[PDB]
C-alpha cells in the first residue's frame, strides 16, 4: 500500500447507456486504474450543448493549474479543450480539420460543375 | 631484423594457471584484465599458443572488459607474428580487425611495411597492405614507401568489373592524395569517383547508403572535377570505361534531391576533350624512389620508448593487483 | 501534414510558454495566501486582544 | 495486525527472480536479419521497418567497424539525414561498449549529442540511437551534415478577456505581458521522443 501523488495522467471514459454520449474526466497517474488509487476526481465534462445550442463549461482550472505547476502531463482531449477553450491558443488539429473542411467543399463544389 | 624484440619480459609458457583465470572470469562474468592477455602474447611459441591467445582475445572482445586492449598487447603480438611467421593467423587478424581489436596505431605501420617489403612478397602482401590500409594509414615514416607499393601493385593490377573489385579499388585509392604527377593513378581515381557517385545517385534505389559509406549529397561528380581542375591547373582507363559503357512505391530519395540522371553525352564529350588536354600537357616508380631516397630513417628509438613506458605500466599494473590481493 | 506540424510546433511552443506562467501564477497564488499581511495582522490584533 | 507473509514472498521471489535475470539487449532482443521480427515478444514491426532493418546497421557497431571503438569518427543517422540536414549526427567522444554479442551490435553508449548545431554533452534522453538506421562516415570526407551555418502574447481571445475583466475593474490597459520559451527547445515532429515516460520492455 503506497501512492504516489507524482506526474499525472488524465484518461477518459466514455461510459453511460444507449442515446446518451457524456464525458467523464478522471485525472490519475499512468500505472493507475480509473476508479482505484488516483491524485484529484474532477467533475465530468459536457460534450453535446443544452437547448438552443448554447455549450456552457465550466473552467475548474483553479487546482488543474497548481497540479501543472507541480506537474501534470495532459491527453488529447484536455489539450483540444484548453486549446479551444480560451487560455490556449486555438487547438491546431481543430484549425487543420477547419482547413480539411474547406477542401471538402471545395472538392463538393468540383463535383456540382463536374457532374451536373 | 630481429633485433626489434628483446624487451619480452617472459613469465611461463605453461597456459595452466592464465586459462583458469580466464575459465574463471568468463563463468564469473568477472571483467578480464589486460595483464592475462599480454602475458599469453608474450609466452607465444607456437601454432597452438598463438591459436590460444587469439581466442582469448576474441573473448576478452565479448567479455565484461571490451575496452582495456592496451597497445602493448596488439605491440608484442604484431612483433611476434612478424619474428615467428605472420602467415594466416596474422593476415585473417588484418582482414578482420574486429573481432580481436589489432590496432596497429604505432610504429608497428613501418614494422610491417619494411617486413613485406624488403623480403620482396606479392599477393599476400598486397592483400594485407589493402585490408590494413583500407581504414587508417600513413603516418609514421613509412607513407612513401606504402605508396609505392600500392602503385606499383596498382599499375600491375588494372582490371574491375567486379563489383567489390570497384569498391574496394575507390576505398583504397581514396585516402591516398599526394602523388601530384602521376597518370594512370589519377585516371583510376576519376574512374572510381564516377563509378560510385553513379552507384550512389543514377543507379538503383537499394544501393544508395549500404554499399558506399560516403556523404548523401548530390554534387559527386564535384569532386572529380575538383580533382582535374588540381592536376590541370597549369583519363585513360576512365576515358576505356566510359567508352565501354556507352553502348549498353517506396522512393528513399527527396523530390529536391532530384538526381542528375539525363546527363551522359555532353559529360562524356567534357571528359574526352579535358583527356586530350591533359595528354598535350601532362615512370611515377622512378620519381617515388628519388622522393624515398630522402626519407626511410626507421627511427626505433621511439619504439623502444613506447615498450619500456609500457613494460613500466605493466609492471604498475601487476603490483597494484598483487598488493590489492595480498592486503585485501 | 507540414502545417499541421508548423501549427503543432507553435502551439507546444506556446503551451510551454503558457506552463511557465501557470508555475507563475502558482507563485503569486502562494504569496497572496502566505505573505498576505492581513493575516498576519488579524492574528497579532487577536493576540493583543488576548493579552 | 497479521502481514500476509505467502503474498508478499511470493512477490518478492518473483520481483527477485525478474530483477536478477535481467537479459541484455541481445539475448532476447537478438534482431533478425531476414524475417525482420524479434524472439521472445513476438511482435510484428512497422511498415518502414520492412527494410530499414536489413538494409543498415546499428550505431555501436557501425563505430566498433573502425578502430578505437570510434573515439573521433563521425557518423550520421540515416533517419535525421532523411528528415534533417543541420547538424544532427552522433560525435562520438566517449562510448561504452556491450559484452553480450559480437561485432560490437546492441549497446548503450553516450556522448556528444549536437542538435541544430548545439554540440550538447550528456544531453537528455537520447532516442533513435538502437535501430538499423544509420550511415557510416570514417576519417575521409569528416564534415558534410553541417548544414546550418513562439514568443508572442496572448492570443486575441485571452486579450479581450483580460481586457473586459479590467474595464469591470477599472481602465481597459490594452496592454499585454510579455512570455519567453527559454526553458525547453524547440522540438520539430522530427524529434527523438523523450525516455521519460518509457522504462523498459
Ligand atoms: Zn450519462
Amino acid at each position: 500500500k503506497a501512492y504516489r501523488g507524482g506526474h499525472l495522467t488524465i484518461r477518459l471514459a466514455l461510459g453511460g447507456c444507449t442515446n446518451r454520449p457524456f464525458y467523464r474526466i478522471v485525472a490519475a497517474h499512468n500505472k493507475c486504474p480509473r476508479d482505484g488509487r488516483f491524485v484529484e476526481q474532477l467533475g465530468s465534462y459536457d460534450p453535446l450543448p443544452n437547448s438552443h445550442g448554447e455549450k456552457l463549461v465550466a473552467l475548474n482550472l483553479d487546482r488543474i493549474r497548481h497540479w501543472i505547476g507541480c506537474g501534470a502531463h495532459l491527453s488529447k482531449p484536455m489539450e483540444k479543450l484548453l486549446g479551444l477553450a480560451g487560455f490556449f491558443p486555438l487547438h491546431p488539429m481543430m484549425i487543420t480539420n477547419a482547413e480539411r473542411l474547406r477542401r471538402k467543399r471545395a472538392r463538393e463544389v468540383l463535383l456540382a460543375s463536374q457532374k451536373t | 631484423d630481429s633485433h626489434k624484440w628483446e624487451a619480452r619480459e617472459k613469465e611461463h609458457y605453461c597456459l595452466a594457471d592464465l586459462a583458469s583465470l580466464m575459465d574463471k572470469t568468463f563463468e564469473r562474468k568477472l571483467p578480464v584484465s589486460s595483464l592475462t592477455i599480454s602475458r599469453l602474447i608474450d609466452n607465444i611459441s607456437s601454432r597452438e599458443e598463438i591459436d590460444h591467445a587469439e581466442y582469448y582475445l576474441y573473448k576478452f572482445r565479448h567479455s565484461p572488459n571490451c575496452w582495456y586492449l592496451r597497445n602493448w598487447t596488439i605491440h608484442t603480438w604484431i612483433r611476434q607474428c612478424l619474428k615467428y611467421d605472420a602467415q594466416d593467423k596474422a593476415l585473417y587478424t588484418l582482414v578482420n580487425k574486429v573481432q580481436y581489436g589489432i590496432f596497429p596505431d604505432n610504429f608497428t605501420f613501418n614494422l610491417l611495411m619494411d617486413s613485406f617489403i624488403k623480403k620482396e612478397n606479392y599477393k599476400d602482401a598486397l592483400s594485407v597492405v589493402f585490408e590494413v590500409m583500407m581504414q587508417e594509414a600513413f603516418e609514421v615514416p613509412s607513407t612513401q614507401l606504402l605508396s609505392l607499393y600500392v602503385l606499383f601493385h596498382c599499375l600491375a593490377k588494372k582490371t574491375d568489373f567486379s563489383w567489390e573489385e570497384e569498391r574496394n579499388f575507390g576505398a583504397s585509392l581514396l585516402l591516398p592524395g599526394l602523388k601530384q604527377k602521376n597518370s594512370v593513378g589519377f585516371s583510376s581515381q576519376l574512374y572510381g569517383y564516377a563509378l560510385l557517385g553513379k552507384v550512389e545517385l543514377q543507379q538503383g534505389l537499394r544501393a544508395v547508403y549500404h554499399n558506399m559509406p560516403l556523404i548523401w549529397k548530390p554534387g559527386y561528380l564535384d569532386r572529380a572535377l575538383q580533382v582535374m581542375e588540381k592536376v590541370a591547373a597549369s583519363e585513360a582507363l576512365d576515358v576505356l570505361g566510359a567508352v565501354l559503357k556507352a553502348l549498353t512505391k517506396l522512393v528513399e530519395q527527396l523530390d529536391i534531391e532530384e538526381t542528375e540522371q539525363s546527363k551522359l553525352p555532353q559529360y562524356l564529350e567534357r571528359f574526352k576533350a579535358l583527356h586530350s588536354k591533359l595528354q598535350a600537357l601532362g615512370l611515377t616508380t622512378q620519381l617515388v624512389k628519388e622522393k624515398l631516397s630522402t626519407c626511410e630513417a626507421e627511427d626505433i628509438a621511439t619504439y623502444e620508448q613506447n615498450l619500456q613506458q609500457w613494460h613500466l605500466d605493466l609492471v604498475q599494473l601487476i603490483q597494484r593487483e598483487q598488493q590489492q590481493r595480498e592486503q585485501a | 501534414f507540414f502545417v499541421l506540424m508548423e501549427r503543432y510546433q507553435h502551439y507546444r511552443q506556446t503551451v510551454r510558454a503558457l506552463r511557465m506562467e501557470f508555475v507563475s501564477e502558482v507563485q503569486r497564488k502562494v504569496h497572496e495566501a502566505r505573505a498576505g499581511v492581513l493575516a498576519e495582522r488579524k492574528a497579532l490584533k487577536d493576540a493583543a486582544e488576548h493579552r | 495486525v497479521r502481514p500476509r507473509l505467502i503474498a508478499e514472498l511470493a512477490r518478492r521471489v518473483r520481483a527477485l527472480r525478474e530483477q536478477l535475470n535481467r537479459p541484455r539487449d541481445s539475448q532476447l532482443y537478438a534482431v533478425d536479419y531476414e524475417t525482420l521480427t524479434r524472439p521472445f515478444s513476438g511482435r510484428r514491426l512497422p511498415v518502414r521497418a520492412w527494410a530499414d532493418v536489413r538494409r543498415e546497421s546499428r550505431l555501436l557497431q557501425l563505430l566498433g567497424r573502425l578502430p578505437l571503438f570510434g573515439l573521433g569518427r563521425l557518423v550520421t543517422r540515416k533517419s535525421w539525414l532523411w528528415q534533417h540536414d543541420e547538424p544532427c549526427y552522433w560525435r562520438l567522444t566517449r562510448v561504452r561498449p556491450d559484452y553480450t554479442a559480437q561485432n560490437l551490435d546492441h549497446g548503450k553508449a553516450w556522448g556528444i549529442l549536437t542538435f541544430k548545431g548545439k554540440t550538447e554533452s550528456e544531453a537528455r534522453e537520447i532516442e533513435h540511437v538502437m535501430y538499423h538506421d544509420w550511415r557510416l562516415v570514417p576519417k575521409h570526407e569528416e564534415e558534410a551534415f553541417t548544414a546550418f551555418t513562439a514568443s508572442v502574447p496572448y492570443p486575441p481571445l485571452l486579450r479581450a478577456m483580460i481586457i473586459a475583466e479590467r474595464q469591470k475593474n477599472g481602465d481597459t490597459s490594452t496592454e499585454e505581458p510579455m512570455l519567453n520559451v527559454q526553458r525547453i527547445r524547440m522540438e520539430p515532429w522530427d524529434y527523438p521522443a523523450k525516455q521519460e515516460d518509457k522504462g523498459r520492455a
